[PDB]
């Protein structure tokens, strides 16, 4: 039914994780600087 | 061989066969999945040539 | 009401889907089921003939 | 000086190459399997399993469960919009 | 510019997609395909 298979978790998506960290940093820094709300 | 023919043709329907039965009968399919996942080739030759690809789009 | 016309329209597309998309998709899906069934029986036939 | 012995030498000789390779594959594939439709496991009622054995069953799986889900969603959304709008 | 429940939650959810689906669903679709292949030979 449900199979927990060992698949690449970050071996191929690691640049996507760096991009996600970058977008988190941008959202955090723009919450008061570029928000203007 | 006679027993193989007998239990091949007398029982074991295939439409209602479950994948778990195949996994418990033979575990080398799991090893094949490990080996083509680690090598990252999801299109090993001989996959849907004899089956239905049904590439709609 | 804006919310009156929307529910009626959604009922309309559900009826249209059941009228047109559901039968054609049903035939295509059943054809693919049948193809899988016959290739499974062909595999069984190959196995039993090889054993014979 | 002894003559060759084909039917006497069959211990090492198998059926070609492919047939003996697939003999092990086919002998056990038909051994440990259900005879005919054993263990249907149809009965299931755990809300999600209740849906599985009530409307989400694969025998028909038509648009009726989808329409019922949409009706429930819009029924909840009416109250949500009354609360909000 | 309020994006706490629109960006963070959606981002985490799409990590759940990228991980859980690629671990469970596409693998067992391919398992179906390779089991069909194996029984077909």
């Amino acid at each position: 039914m449900l199979k927990r298979f060992p698949t690449p978790i970050l071996k191929v998506y690691w640049p996507f994780f760096v991009a996600g960290a970058a977008v988190y940093y941008g959202m955090s820094k723009a919450a008061d600087l570029s928000s203007n709300t | 061989l006679q027993s193989t023919l007998d239990n091949i043709q007398s029982a074991r329907p295939f439409d209602e066969l479950t994948v778990d039965d195949l996994t418990k009968i033979k575990p080398e399919i799991d090893a094949k999945v490990e080996e083509m996942v680690k090598k990252g080739k999801w299109d090993v030759p001989g996959y849907k040539d004899r089956f239905g690809n049904l590439n709609v789009m | 009401n804006d919310e009156s016309i929307l529910l009626l329209t959604f009922l309309g597309f559900t009826g249209l889907v059941a009228k047109y998309l559901a039968p054609a998709y049903k035939d295509f899906a059943d054809a693919r089921m049948k193809k899988v069934s016959d290739v499974l029986n062909a595999s069984r036939n190959k196995h039993v003939e090889a054993v014979k | 000086v002894s003559t060759l012995i084909p039917p006497k030498v069959v211990s090492s000789k198998n059926i070609g190459s492919a047939p003996n390779a697939k003999r092990i594959a086919n002998v056990v594939h038909f051994y440990k399997s259900l005879p005919q439709g054993p263990a249907p496991a149809i009965k299931a009622n755990t809300r999600l399993a209740r849906y599985k054995a009530k409307y989400f069953d694969g025998d028909n799986a038509s648009g009726k469960p989808l329409w019922h889900f949409a009706l429930g969603i819009i029924a909840f959304g009416y109250s949500m919009e009354y609360y909000f709008h | 510019f309020y994006f706490m429940n629109q960006l963070t939650y959606g981002f985490l959810l799409m990590i759940t997609l990228l991980i859980l689906f690629s671990q469970f669903f596409l693998p067992m679709i391919l398992r179906l395909y390779v089991s069909r292949l194996f029984i077909s030979k």
